[PDB]
RNA sequence: AGCCAGGAUGUUGGCUUAGAAGCAGCCAUCAUUUAAAGAAAGCGUAAUAGCUCACUGGUCGAGUCGGCCUGCGCGGAAGA
RNA sequence: CGAUGUCGGCUCAUCACAUCCUGGGGCUGAAGUAGGUCCCAAGGGUAUGGCUGUUCGCCAUUUAAAGUGGUACGCGAGCUG
């Protein structure tokens, strides 16, 4: 998980998401590209 | 592509079909890539390049093509029911070479309908001029 | 052909223009000739549209104020500093 | 690091930074990096959003500067009291208003160049915005 | 090779104080060169600032030894190489007053 | 929204009971009941259910979205059920059953001992492999999901409690 | 089922270095196919790549359909030269002829697909272009 | 958007490399069968081999897409 | 400024969490072992000596660890000096 306050796709398989009220981004591909706003 | 080239595509299956009177019908649910190379080297060897695969048999793009002449291919458009125009010659034999290209490998999908252009029926008509 | 519906100003001056540009329109006059100038009140999205065009400047626009087409060109335009907005626009009769 | 080759005078008022800016249109390139917030720039973070630039059109086409830093700010050393006259000159800043188009570029397409000014724009303290030429 | 300015300042309290305020302030800067070895602790001013800035100077100039005492001891062995010199078995041969073979 | 547009239909030998917001459906393999959101409004259209929102419901058609899929499952699974095919990977490993109990070595000190839920029946064609059936896909999912946790697969080699269809991604160990 | 074309020149017999374990990955042998090969060139010059189609079907009896030499070194025979070009566009290598490039495309009509000559002829004389053979 | 197929011919482009075959790098980056296919976007190898992608056609059958200006919110946000 | 006694040590603490250990977890250029980094987490725990007035630091040897800070840089109507 990269915890960061600017959370970005990464790829094209990255997916913003908003979980429980915070923009995570979710990779099918790469799990380098896991990432959580905060 | 934009309603311009849709127009182009539209007058110019007009026009084959204006031009050429015999033609043929396949429908490609397990057509390989093989067979259908094959069905353009035929067209090859026997004439020039105007002979196409074309899929253009939609309810409203053959369907809407048609009223022009052969009206009576308007009902075939159900079912994905491809063409394959026939300029030159009476009666040329590419007919029954869909016949063998649904024996060799196909799951019968065309089902060969054959469009009666001497308004015969479905079943394969053998006879041509020789 | 770029057609632009206008009003005459009733009232003129700063405040007056804020105003208009808080309620989605802008000022712009129409000058040139032996007419005396006409101030107008124009809809800002409708001309902010039609300027994106860059024949907008060139061409001949009509401008119909009062029921009346008067025939001008875009001579100058007061853009906001910073922001996709018109301040005002000069039309010279044309 | 941009600075003035002479100046008149060596130290400067504060002065304030009120108003909207002169330089608004887009005037040599074909696309303008416009600083829709206010502050000053150091020659230091000028020279930091030209790099970046520059380096993202691969030296391709052309940019201006349409700021130049020309205002002297002082700083009193570390420990030291509030008296006893002006600090030293540090660093040069531009005075930026709302309207101010800080950088132009052209040779380059559109796309690239808002990637170029994006680059540049993470490196300035103003916020900015993207304009382009416009006919009159 | 040059090893890079990794400098890392730390700022204590001074040795040898003198002094109720200067008892309880931390003016002192100890700096500490990275992948080096070098520590110094800087206290002959005042203030923490003087004394970092001069940590600064000193770091440099400990780094600049450092290179001294280095090439020192590459000139040593470069001298010592004219006395470790065997006048014997040749590696190569050359002959007359024209270098003629090898 | 459009996936509530499609009405689910209720094939012979499905006896839909509808009671205000809770929904019981009977079918062969078994019987299912469920609530629903308020928001939903269900209708029985004389072979079919159809779903939408109750009028002053803000997330009206994505609950009716939800309901229509979760009803749909239902159908699916009183008629034929669902099924999980897990497929343990790694030498050492196995599974068996005793009733409903999954016995599982994966590599630990101690016997891993999985009990099922009421629903779900599992069974073992070989001892790799553990396919397991029932009625409620929720249940069914969180029944493997809780077995593939027990050893999930590793990147190197891909060993552990994996779903068959699952892909394992495996990483090299660079030197 | 595994048609792959990995050989070399034909004068080559057991081409053992160049492909290697590609030409033997299953149960297929390295003599079968080097056997199958020289029956075949046989009937023509030798030095030249051949590549043949091949179906490694499980009774152990493969069925193999060869095609023509490559255009690559039929057109390098045509330049007479061994190498096309590097950094092709600067400086100019060889020239090259139409008619020529009709008799080359001409004899290897029968295999590929193309009933009017004059589109591969063009296709060849692009890929002189490419070669570094402006015609 | 998902779902079915193709995604090829020259060509395995030539070098320098240890070998380079789309994917080590340099450059050319073209032409053909053309519904369509990049001398190759990614994954894959020792080099291949091999899997997606671009695009394209098929089924379905009403919206869909991303830019702009804006109101109000969200994260960024750790202290005795 | 008609007095709010300073450093360090001792004794006794208490809180924060930006966590040193122990606990949970993601990614890894994570095979394992051992790591790196980030997230959660403050329940408990969290050296003795040599030198120096020292805090610190260096060193010796430990430890799971020898946390970082606030508390008038906590604590002299508690001690030392
Ligand atoms: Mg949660
Ligand atoms: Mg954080
Ligand atoms: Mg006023
Ligand atoms: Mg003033
Ligand atoms: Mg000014
Ligand atoms: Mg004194
Ligand atoms: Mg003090
Ligand atoms: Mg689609
Ligand atoms: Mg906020
Ligand atoms: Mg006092
Ligand atoms: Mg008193
Ligand atoms: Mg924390
Ligand atoms: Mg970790
Ligand atoms: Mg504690
Ligand atoms: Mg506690
Ligand atoms: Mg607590
Ligand atoms: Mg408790
Ligand atoms: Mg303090
Ligand atoms: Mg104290
Ligand atoms: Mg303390
Ligand atoms: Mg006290
Ligand atoms: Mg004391
Ligand atoms: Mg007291
Ligand atoms: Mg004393
Ligand atoms: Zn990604």
């Amino acid at each position: 998980m990269k915890v960061r306050a600017s959370v970005k796709k990464l790829c094209r398989n990255c997916k913003i998401v908003k979980r429980d009220g915070v923009i995570r981004v979710i990779c099918s591909a790469e799990p380098k590209h896991k990432q959580r706003q905060g | 592509a934009l309603n311009l080239q849709d127009k182009q595509a539209i007058v110019a299956e007009v026009s084959e079909v204006a031009k050429g009177a015999l033609s043929a019908v396949v429908a490609d649910s397990r057509g390989v890539t093989v067979d259908k190379m094959t069905e353009l080297r035929k067209a090859g060897r026997e004439a020039g390049v105007y002979m196409r695969v074309v899929r253009n048999t939609l309810l409203r793009r053959a369907v809407e093509g048609t009223p022009f002449e052969c009206l009576k291919d308007a009902f075939v458009g159900p079912t994905l029911i491809a063409y394959s125009m026939e300029h030159p010659g009476a009666a040329a034999r590419l007919f029954k070479e869909f016949a063998k290209a649904n024996a060799k490998f196909e799951v019968k999908a065309a089902a060969f309908e054959g469009e009666l252009i001497p308004a015969s029926q479905i079943d394969r008509l053998a006879t041509l001029p020789t | 052909m770029f057609t632009i519906n206008a009003e005459v100003r009733k009232e003129q001056g700063k405040g007056a223009s804020r105003r208009l540009r808080a309620a989605n329109k802008f000022p712009a006059i129409i000058y040139g000739g032996k007419e005396a100038p006409l101030a107008i009140e124009l809809d800002h999205d409708k001309v902010m549209n039609m300027q994106a065009k860059a024949e907008f400047y060139s061409e001949v626009l009509t401008i119909v104020v009062d029921g009346k087409e008067i025939k001008v060109k875009a001579q100058d335009v007061q853009r906001h500093p910073y922001k996709p907005k018109l301040q005002h626009i000069d039309f010279v009769r044309a | 690091m941009l600075q003035p080759k002479r100046t008149k005078f060596r130290k400067m008022h504060k002065g304030r930074n009120r108003g909207l800016a002169q330089g608004t249109d887009v005037s040599f390139g074909s696309f303008g990096l416009k600083a829709v917030g206010r502050g000053r720039l150091t020659a230091r973070q000028i020279e930091a959003a030209r790099r970046a630039m520059t380096r993202a059109v691969k030296r391709q086409g052309k940019i201006w500067i349409r700021v130049f830093p020309d205002k002297p700010i002082t700083e009193k050393p570390l420990a030291v009291r509030m008296g006893k006259g002006k600090g030293n000159v540090e660093y040069w800043v531009a005075l930026i208003q709302p309207g101010k188009v800080l950088y132009e570029m052209d040779g380059v397409p559109e796309e690239l160049a808002r990637e170029a000014f994006k680059l540049a724009a993470a490196k300035l303290p103003i916020k900015t915005t993207f304009v382009t030429k416009t006919v009159m | 090779q040059e090893q890079s300015d990794a400098i890392r300042y730390e700022t204590l309290r001074s040795s040898g104080p003198g002094g109720q305020h200067v008892n309880k302030t931390d003016s002192a800067v100890r700096a500490t060169h990275l992948a080096s070895g070098i520590s110094v602790k800087v206290q002959s001013e005042r203030s923490q600032h003087a004394n970092k800035r001069l940590a600064r100077l000193l770091i440099a100039w400990k780094l600049e030894q450092q290179q001294q005492e280095n090439s020192a001891a590459l000139k040593s062995q470069r001298r010592m190489f004219h006395h470790q010199i065997e006048r014997g078995n040749p590696r190569r041969t050359f002959t007359g007053m024209a270098f003629i073979e090898g | 929204s459009r996936v509530a547009k499609a009405p689910v239909v209720v094939p012979a030998g499905v006896d839909v009971k509808i009671n205000g917001q809770v929904i019981t459906i009977k079918g062969k393999n078994g019987e299912l009941t469920r609530t629903l959101n308020d928001a939903v409004e269900v209708k029985h259209a004389d072979n079919t259910l159809t779903f939408g929102p109750r009028d002053g419901y803000a997330d009206g058609w994505a609950q009716a979205g939800t309901a229509r899929a979760l009803l749909n499952s239902m159908v699916i699974g009183v008629t034929e059920g669902f099924t999980k095919k897990l497929q343990l990977v790694g030498v050492g490993y196995r599974a068996a059953v005793k009733g409903n109990v999954i016995n599982l070595s994966l590599g630990f000190s101690h016997p891993v001992d999985h009990q099922l839920p009421a629903g779900i029946t599992a069974e073992c064609p070989t001892q790799t492999e553990i396919v397991l059936k029932g009625a409620d896909k929720q249940v069914i999912g969180q029944v493997a999901a809780d077995l593939r946790a027990y050893r999930r697969p590793e990147p190197y080699k891909g060993k552990g409690v994996r779903y068959a269809d699952e892909v394992v991604r495996t990483k090299e160990a660079k030197k | 089922q595994a048609y792959v074309k990995l050989q070399v020149a034909a004068g080559m017999a057991n081409p053992s270095p160049p492909v290697g374990p590609a030409l033997g990955q299953q149960g297929v042998n390295i003599m079968e196919f080097c056997k199958a090969f020289n029956a075949k060139t046989d009937s023509i010059e030798k030095g030249l790549p051949i590549p043949v189609v091949i179906t490694v079907y499980a009774d152990r009896s493969f069925t193999f359909v060869t095609k023509t030499p490559p255009a690559a070194v039929l057109l390098k025979k045509a330049a007479g030269i061994k190498s096309g070009s590097g950094k092709p566009n600067k400086d100019k290598v060889g020239k090259i002829s139409r008619a020529q490039l009709q008799e080359i495309a001409q004899t290897k009509a029968a295999d590929m697909t193309g009933a009017d000559i004059e589109a591969m002829t063009r296709s060849i004389e692009g890929t002189a272009r490419s070669m570094g053979l402006v015609v």
